[PDB]
């Protein structure tokens, strides 16, 4: 169901991500509603795009976790912690996040393109 | 003129560490990849290790793969090579060498363009 | 690995050529075989990169040669004060990038 | 040309593809009709990454061939049959398809989070 | 900075194209507008696709130079020329390269799917 | 308390086959990650396969890849091991453990937390 | 219903190249996959090379990888095999024959079926 | 490599059964296992394909099989134009397509 | 493999250790050595893990180390109760998940 793990912890919460993913895209006004519906998706997936995560809904990174963002264990963070707690207590970072993954991402493609010229 | 000097110690006990900069000048650093190379006193020159011009790659021999780690600084004009577990066999004369590759956007080298000066290191 | 013979003599003047062998597959595969006179106490200088272009700074009488799996240096008009440790070396694909040679005495 | 292949074998069909493709995307209701054919694009793009299938025309998967979908043999499927007629061949299955395609996708990805885990 | 790299050599160019894909998406006619935004966005989006570089800034594909396109060396091309310069020298082969990408990337996800069925 | 039983076949000729099973109590199966190891009375411990919690994914020591196979029913808590060929070599008693591996939102085990009794293979 | 003719060389120096083709009817090339596969003089049959059908794919034994090349004509329906560095033990019967091979869109073959009559290549 | 008898000695109103045995891995993995018949001074002429299956012109009195990691080829009925030399071959996968054996005279 | 001494053995109240060693790529780039104490007739018990870890329900006295390509179980006040079998295991990476090495007797 839409949102029907938004109240279970994080790991549980995990494995519907295809629910939220599918169920998203789902007088003027309101082709104006559908208009910015889909600029906030291609937004989206851009970002993702950017990030080299393609069309992966589950993407893991060469990024590291800083622990100033959060100092909680991996077992606290994802079996006693809901989404909508964790995306409160790093609200303050994600923007930061966002960044370095930018340049993880555009360091890793120059990376391969210059291992790919090796003969 | 290019210039690159060495800079390191000279005798360390089989399995210790040692460290051997190279200071660059008559150059632009980040320009260029470059490599070390090392000849033992009685036998010919073999190449050791390769950095790419921004350091995100390092290429080693299989023999020293393991405990050789190559490194570089573009703002300071330093390359260094930090040696670990030395075995009886890596005392060599090594040497400081700009070329070799080429990152993709500019022409091909494949070869070593400037040389150093060399230091000897004992095990 | 290359092979390079251990030595080549000739009189002032003359032409001499010094060879370079190895295994067909890193000689034949890459054509990128470069030549370093190395004067004893000193640090090898390049003298020939890839096949046959000339870096600046080396004069006309070191020309290189290909063919087959067989890479060659000609020296022309030898001189007595050219008299150096000659190696060659060659890119050896990605697993292993560079092979030498040994030296070649005048 | 678009739909050149229409009448064309199912073989003969999968060499055309991109022309198909890159035609897709080619007062008031003229730009419901533009916004409803990006939203399409847009739902056959996503179904495409939840499958993991987001990168290319071709996409191979790991979910079998059931058989009770359709017993015809490979070579009655791709060289005799249409793509229309294969189409009505599999009319009731594609929602039973679909899903497990999604289900073969998430686990797929969970794997590879578990692979990579590995130091 | 956006288009701040225009007048730079394409080599430092080619290190700031993040800013511009961020850059690319950022009352009847207000809404058309976004539409075509849109749909520019997603033609090269799927342009990228065909060519199989949906998830990447800078892709590697197969396809030689011709060399009459432009004889420049790349020494040349890279650190002597701008983006401006090098577009308007190629602007008479722009879709003749196009179109060997997508021969070749269906060469490429031909043969990527025969490799594939080998047990 | 936690409890781990390996139940199985007894003595077996070579060129056969051997199914073993393993019946886990207090705790949560699925939640943890097994394996499969085997003590000779002639040798140490050494590990033969590795099983994930979900148990999508298996992995074997190379001499059994082409043998044996690991598995799990989590809705019966039961791990089981299949064996073939069960050459003169492979005697010994063998083992089931918890541990050995996480699903990465878990934190990193690699470790064989909890052992069974373990059960006697005899070729 | 379907023939293949092979026309190549004999006795040849050693490091020297050759090349084998063949031609055949009863079918069209960019229908089916084809191999060289080689009776040694006094022994049996030995695989070489494998073509698939639309010719973008070559696969060789390792023994042969660095001196066989398989390419494909299908305009000119002519297969061909280029041999260089001319190692003495490459002395066989080379037959040309049909299969190997599918492109997925037919039911996998992984089966040779037609043959011709092989050409004798000597060093 | 795959085993194969050298030869076998076949006889009117009898059957013959030609073995072929190989790695346990290929053979299992690779149900793919096919048999040619050579007759002296001419190309082999495939006889059976798949553990089961027969190619168009060849009777049924040639029939495969296979257990565990051997496979073998059964003939009954032997007649006068079925002395020729026999060969088993298998697949092996994408490192390596093919694995042949040598030849088993009648 | 890993290597460890045959037996130790000390007076009751006694300080103790237990050497384990393996080769320097495995132990010095993976941090996850374990020790297990296993009593004869009894199935292996986890004594030390994470190299300075020890899991609940075991005695304080119990710890471990770990120094270069080596590592090493400390086992202080020896009892007669500590009688048993101690074994070594590490992480291997993903081409050999774990080694180990023979039994230690007290
Ligand atoms: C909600 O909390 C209760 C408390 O035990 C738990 O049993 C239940 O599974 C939780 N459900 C979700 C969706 O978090
Ligand atoms: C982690 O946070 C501290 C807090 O000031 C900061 O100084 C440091 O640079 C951060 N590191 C990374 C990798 O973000
Ligand atoms: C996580 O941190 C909390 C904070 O008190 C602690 O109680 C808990 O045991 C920790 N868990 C792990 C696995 O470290
Ligand atoms: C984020 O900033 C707000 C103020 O803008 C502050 O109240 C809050 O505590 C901050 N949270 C973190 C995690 O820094
Ligand atoms: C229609 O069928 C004929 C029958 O041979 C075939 O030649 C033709 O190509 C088919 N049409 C298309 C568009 O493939
Ligand atoms: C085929 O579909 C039927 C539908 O009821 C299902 O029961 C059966 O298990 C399926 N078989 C396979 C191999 O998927
Ligand atoms: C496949 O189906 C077609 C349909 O007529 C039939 O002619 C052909 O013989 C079938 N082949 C096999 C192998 O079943
Ligand atoms: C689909 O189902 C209907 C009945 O629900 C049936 O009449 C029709 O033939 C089916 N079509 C296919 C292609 O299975
Ligand atoms: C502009 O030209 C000057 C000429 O000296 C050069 O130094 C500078 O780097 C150039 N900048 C760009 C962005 O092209
Ligand atoms: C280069 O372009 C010319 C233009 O006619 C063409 O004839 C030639 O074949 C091309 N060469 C390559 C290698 O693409
Ligand atoms: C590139 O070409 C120009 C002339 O077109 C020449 O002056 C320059 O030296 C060339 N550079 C290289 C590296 O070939
Ligand atoms: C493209 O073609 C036009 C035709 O007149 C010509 O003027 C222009 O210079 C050409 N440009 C290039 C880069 O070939």
């Amino acid at each position: 169901g839409f949102l029907g793990a938004a109240g279970s912890t994080m790991g549980a919460a995990s494995m519907t991500l295809t629910v939220q993913a599918r169920n998203l895209l789902s007088g003027i006004k309101q082709l104006q509603a559908r208009v910015l519906a889909v600029e906030h998706y291609l937004r989206d997936q851009q970002l993702l795009g950017i990030w080299g995560c393609s069309g992966k809904l589950i993407c893991c990174t060469n990024v590291p976790w800083n622990s100033s963002w959060s100092n909680r264990n991996l077992s606290e963070i994802w079996d006693n912690m809901t989404w909508l707690q964790w995306d409160k207590e790093i609200s303050n970072y994600t923007q930061i996040i966002y960044g370095l993954l930018e340049e993880s991402q555009n360091q890793q493609e120059k990376n391969e393109q210059d291992l790919l010229a090796l003969d | 003129e290019v210039q690159l000097v060495e800079t390191g110690g000279g005798l360390v006990q089989p399995g210790g560490s040692l460290k051997l900069s190279c200071r660059a000048s008559g150059y632009t650093f980040s320009s260029f990849a470059m490599s070390w190379v090392r000849q033992a006193p009685g036998k010919g020159l073999e190449w050791v290790s390769l950095i790419n011009d921004r350091g995100g790659l390092t290429f080693y021999v299989d023999s020293v793969k393991g405990r050789f780690t190559i490194s570089r600084d573009n703002s300071k004009n330093t390359l260094s090579l930090q040696m670990h577990s030395l075995r009886d066999g890596d005392t060599a004369v090594y040497y400081c060498a700009t070329g070799g590759m080429s990152s993709a956007l500019q022409s091909s080298k494949y070869y070593f363009d400037f040389w150093g000066q060399g230091a000897l290191v004992t095990v | 690995a290359l092979t390079q013979p251990p030595s080549v003599s000739g009189s002032p003047g003359q032409s001499v050529t010094i060879s370079c062998t190895g295994t067909s597959s890193d000689i034949g595969s890459y054509n990128y075989v470069s030549w370093y006179q190395q004067h004893p106490g000193k640090a090898p200088k390049l003298m020939i990169y890839d096949v046959t272009q000339r870096p600046s700074g080396v004069s006309d009488r070191f020309s290189g040669s290909k063919s087959g799996n067989t890479a060659s240096l000609t020296i022309s008009g030898l001189q007595a004060d050219d008299e150096a440790d000659y190696y060659c070396s060659a890119y050896a694909g990605r697993q292993t990038f560079y092979i030498f040679g040994g030296g070649t005495r005048l």
